[PDB]
RNA sequence: UGAAACUCAAAGGAAUUGACGGGGGCCCGCACAAGCGGUGGAGCAUGUGGUUUAAUUCGAAGCAACGCGAAGAACCUUACCAGGCCUUGACAUGCUAGGGAACCCGGGUGAAAGCCUGGGGUGCCCCGCGAGGGGAGCCCUAGCACAGGUGCUGCAUGGCCGUCGUCAGCUCGUGCCGUGAGGUGUUGGGUUAAGUCCCGCAACGAGCGCAACCCCCGCCGUUAGUUGCCAGCGGUUCGGCCGGGCACUCUAACGGGACUGCCCGCGAAAGCGGGAGGAAGGAGGGGACGACGUCUGGUCAGCAUGGCCCUUACGGCCUGGGCGACACACGUGCUACAAUGCCCACUACAAAGCGAUGCCACCCGGCAACGGGGAGCUAAUCGCAAAAAGGUGGGCCCAGUUCGGAUUGGGGUCUGCAACCCGACCCCAUGAAGCCGGAAUCGCUAGUAAUCGCGGAUCAGCCAUGCCGCGGUGAAUACG
C-alpha cells in the first residue's frame, strides 16, 4: 500500500491535465461529467484503434477533444465517414456541437497506455505471461526508452493463488520529479478472474 | 423547553376523519400512521390506534392530553 | 466556563449570540 | 450503490428535503463533494489521472 | 556376550541463507531517562464491547479496530424490522403476439405506494372518391430471451489503503571463489541523517532505495499599481476621505542568494571543531515523496471482478419504527474542580478561508434567538467580522461560592411536508457530580509543548466537544 500514480505525482512539471479548461463553481461539475462521457463513449468505440489518450480543451460552447491514437485510419474509416459519425455521437450526446481532431501516435511501444493494453490482450488470449511481460518490455526498452518496467498482478496462469511477475530493465526513477515517465493501466478480464497490468516508460529527464 | 410556531401542525388524513366522526357521532376507533400529528381539542372523547412501528395501540384521549403528538402515547422501543 | 449558556464565553464557544453576547 | 437508488435523480423527489447527492461516477452516497459531484474516491483517482483541469497535488 | 516379535520413512553427518538468544561488540528513534502538560476518578459528547429488542443493518479486532468506512442517520440516507402493495419490473437491449397507441385533465379508495374508474385528442407512411385497410417509432395487456441482489466468498481477485518504515536497506550484470545451497561486490578503517562520502580491497560497474530536481516559509532585486501611504505637498464633512504618487507595506510571476566558497586548528582523504562576513550556514525550518518484500493485513458495502446462491422473492415502491435501545465494561475527547481565577464595562494587534434561491452592512420591533425592511457585493474594492487570551477600570474574597453548568420544569425563535421516538438555538426558573483523580498509562526537544480564538469541507437544519486548516501568546528539560 505505497507508490502515488506517476502521472498525478508529475502533473505540475514534466505532465500536462489531459482537460484544460477553466469554469466557474456553479459549471465545473457539469463540463466535468461532460468530459467524463466523452471518454467513456470515445474509449468504448475507439479501442480497436488503441487510443493511448484524449485530450479535451474549451473556451466558449467549444470542445477540442484531441485523439491520440497508433493507427488514425480506424478513426477515420473509408474516406472520413467514421469520424463523421463519431462527431454525429458528440453532437448527440453534448449538445454543444463540437470539433474533433486525431493525432497519430508514432511508435505505440513508447506509449505506456499501449504496451499495458497489449500486454493485457496476449494474457486475455492465454500467453505465457511472464514471457509477454519480458518481451513487451523488450520492445519497448528497443526503440529509445531510457528506462522501462511492466507489471502483471495476480492469477497469473490461471493459477488458484494470487502472484505478481516483475520483469523490467533500464532505469525508471519513480522518485525523480523531472523524470517524465509515462504511466499505463490496462485490465484483463478472463474467465478465472481479473488480471491489472501497470506499464512504466521512462523516456528523458530534464 | 418544547417549541413548534405559529400555525400549529396536524396531518390532514385524520383531521377531516375525526371531525367526519364529530359530524355524525362517535363511533369506534380509528386506525391512523401518522403520530406526527398534534392533538386538538376535537380529537377528544375518541380512541386512535397508533402504530408504534409494529402494530396499532388504542389510545384513549383526555382533556389533559391536548397538545402532545399521539406517538408520545405509543412508545417504539419494548423494554424488559 | 466555557460550558456556560448564560456567559460571554459560553456564547463564544457555542459560537452564538444572545442576551448575555450582544451584536452590539 | 444499488441500481434502484440511483433512481435518486429525480424531477418529482416529492420533497426537496428527501433529495439527497450521489456520486455522478461511482453512485457514491457519503463523502460527495459538491463542486465536483464526485465522491472522494472518484476524486482522487481523477485526479491522479489529471482529468480535473487545475486540480494539483498540495504541498506547504 | 546379545537377540526376536512388533513398528517408522526416516534416523543421521557437514556446510548455507535466515530468524532467534534471559550471547558479545558498535549505533540510532520522545525508546528510556530530564522536564512540561495530560488520560485513568467526575459530568457530558462520541465510538465500541455486552445485554435488550420486531429490528437495535453491515463492516473494522493488539501496535496497524474502537470522534474508524460516516467530510452531517428525524423522512431521505438505509442496506434492518412491522405492515399495505408491485411484478418484463425503478434501470439496459431484443423477440412473438391481440388490441390501443404521441398525450392532457379528472373521480373513487388509501397512511402513502398502489389498485380501480371516467372524460378530452386521433397528427405521421402508403393505397383508396369515400368508408376504410395495412405500417415505423412510442406508449398499455399477455408470453419469451433478460434486468436486478448492499446475498456469500477479500485465502478465487483487480484497484486502492494500513503496516514494519523515511527504517538504510534490497538486488542485478560480468568477473573471481565453492562439487553444491551459496559467497565475493554490500565485508574492513574513517565519516554521515543515510549502502552519504572517503580510504582500502578479486573485484569492476549498475538498478530500485538515500540525496537532488517539485511546493511553502525565511533576506534582497526586476517587472505592476482599483491594495498601500502628510513616506510628500494641496484640499479635508480630518475617515487614505478628495486631488495625487509607486517610495514603502502588500499582492503574484520571474530571478538572485549558501557552495565547507573564505580564515585558524586536526586529518591520508571524506569530513569534524571553531571564527569571519551574511537574513540564513554545515540537511536554514516545514511539506510532498515511502525500496525488494512482510503481515493468506483491510476492503467483493465506493467501483470493478471469477465462482456460488435468490429470482411473485435474498428483486422493487411506500407509511411507520430502528441504526438514538441501557444492569453494565472500555477507547477517544469536551467542560471543569477556581484568585497565575470567574464576572461586567471600555479599548487594541492576525492569518487563512467562504459567499446569488448566497454572505447579509445599516434602520425598526423584540431582553434574545430571531422577524420585517433593505444598501453593497459576479467580490485585494461589499459581507461573514466579534478575533480571544491581552491592556485599563470596577465587582467577587476562599465559600462548593458571582467556582462548575449536568439534570429538570416552563415559555419561545428557525430549518424543514413533518422536530414524540430523535434537531439546533434563545429566555426564565432549577444549580447535580466535581476540592486536581487507585493500580496503571499518553504526547511533545522550539516557535515545539501548553494555552487562546478564527475559517472550511459535508449540510435545509444538526446532535461538530469530531476532522482538516489558520494565526495570537509562548515555556521547561536532555547527565547520559
Ligand atoms: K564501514
Ligand atoms: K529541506
Ligand atoms: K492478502
Ligand atoms: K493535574
Ligand atoms: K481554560
Ligand atoms: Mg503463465
Ligand atoms: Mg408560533
Ligand atoms: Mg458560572
Ligand atoms: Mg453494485
Ligand atoms: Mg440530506
Ligand atoms: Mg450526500
Ligand atoms: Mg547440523
Ligand atoms: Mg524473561
Ligand atoms: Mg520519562
Ligand atoms: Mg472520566
Ligand atoms: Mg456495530
Ligand atoms: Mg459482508
Ligand atoms: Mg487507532
Ligand atoms: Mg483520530
Ligand atoms: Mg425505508
Ligand atoms: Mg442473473
Ligand atoms: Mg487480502
Ligand atoms: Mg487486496
Ligand atoms: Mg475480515
Ligand atoms: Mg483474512
Ligand atoms: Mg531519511
Ligand atoms: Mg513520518
Ligand atoms: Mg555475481
Ligand atoms: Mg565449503
Ligand atoms: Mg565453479
Ligand atoms: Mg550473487
Ligand atoms: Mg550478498
Ligand atoms: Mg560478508
Ligand atoms: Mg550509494
Ligand atoms: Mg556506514
Ligand atoms: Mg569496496
Ligand atoms: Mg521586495
Ligand atoms: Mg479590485
Ligand atoms: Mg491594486
Ligand atoms: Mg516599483
Ligand atoms: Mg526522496
Ligand atoms: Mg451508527
Ligand atoms: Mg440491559
Ligand atoms: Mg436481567
Ligand atoms: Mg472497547
Ligand atoms: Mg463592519
Ligand atoms: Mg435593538
Ligand atoms: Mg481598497
Ligand atoms: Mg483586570
Ligand atoms: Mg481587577
Ligand atoms: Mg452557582
Ligand atoms: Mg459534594
Ligand atoms: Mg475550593
Ligand atoms: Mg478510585
Ligand atoms: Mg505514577
Ligand atoms: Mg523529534
Ligand atoms: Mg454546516
Ligand atoms: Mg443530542
Ligand atoms: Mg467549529
Ligand atoms: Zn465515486
Amino acid at each position: 500500500g505505497n507508490k502515488i500514480h506517476p502521472i498525478g505525482f508529475r502533473l505540475g512539471i514534466t505532465r500536462d491535465w489531459e482537460s484544460r479548461w477553466y469554469a466557474g463553481k456553479k459549471q465545473y461539475r457539469h463540463l466535468l461529467l461532460e468530459d467524463q462521457r466523452i471518454r467513456g463513449l470515445l474509449e468504448k468505440e475507439l479501442y480497436s484503434a488503441g487510443l493511448a489518450r484524449v485530450d479535451i480543451e474549451r473556451a466558449a460552447d467549444n470542445v477540442a477533444v484531441t485523439v491520440h491514437v497508433a493507427k488514425p485510419g480506424v478513426v477515420i474509416g473509408r474516406g472520413g465517414e467514421r469520424i463523421r459519425v463519431l462527431r454525429e455521437e458528440l453532437a448527440k450526446l453534448t449538445g454543444k456541437n463540437v470539433a474533433l481532431n486525431v493525432q497519430e501516435v508514432q511508435n505505440p511501444n513508447l506509449s505506456a497506455p499501449l504496451v499495458a493494453q497489449r500486454v493485457a490482450e496476449q494474457i486475455e488470449r492465454r500467453f505465457a505471461v511472464r514471457r509477454a511481460i519480458k518481451q513487451a518490455v523488450q520492445r519497448v526498452m528497443e526503440s529509445g526508452a531510457k528506462g522501462a518496467k511492466v507489471i502483471v498482478s495476480g492469477r497469473i496462469g490461471g493459477a488458484e493463488q494470487a502472484r505478481t511477475e516483475w520483469a523490467a530493465q533500464g532505469r525508471v526513477p519513480l522518485h525523480t520529479l523531472r523524470a517524465n515517465i509515462d504511466y499505463g493501466f490496462a485490465l484483463a478480464r478472463t474467465t478465472y478472474g481479473v488480471l491489472g497490468v501497470k506499464a512504466y516508460i521512462f523516456l528523458g529527464e530534464v | 423547553p418544547r417549541s413548534l410556531k405559529k400555525g400549529v401542525f396536524v396531518d390532514d388524513h385524520l383531521l377531516e376523519k375525526v371531525l367526519e366522526l364529530n359530524a355524525k357521532g362517535e363511533k369506534r376507533l380509528i386506525k391512523t400512521w401518522s403520530r406526527r400529528s398534534t392533538i386538538v381539542p376535537e380529537m377528544v372523547g375518541h380512541t386512535i390506534a397508533v402504530y408504534n412501528g409494529k402494530q396499532h395501540v388504542p389510545v384513549y384521549i383526555t382533556e389533559n392530553m391536548v397538545g402532545h403528538k399521539l406517538g408520545e402515547f405509543a412508545p417504539t422501543r419494548t423494554y424488559r | 466556563g466555557k460550558g456556560d449558556r448564560r456567559t460571554r464565553r459560553g456564547k463564544i464557544w457555542r459560537g452564538t449570540y444572545g442576551k448575555y453576547r450582544p451584536r452590539k | 450503490a444499488r441500481k434502484a437508488l440511483i433512481e435518486k435523480a429525480k424531477r418529482t423527489p416529492k420533497f426537496k428535503v428527501r433529495a439527497y447527492t450521489r456520486c455522478v461516477r461511482c453512485g457514491r452516497a457519503r463523502s460527495v463533494y459538491r463542486f465536483f459531484g464526485l465522491c472522494r474516491i472518484c476524486l482522487r483517482e481523477l485526479a491522479h489521472k489529471g482529468q480535473l483541469p487545475g486540480v494539483r497535488k498540495a504541498s506547504w
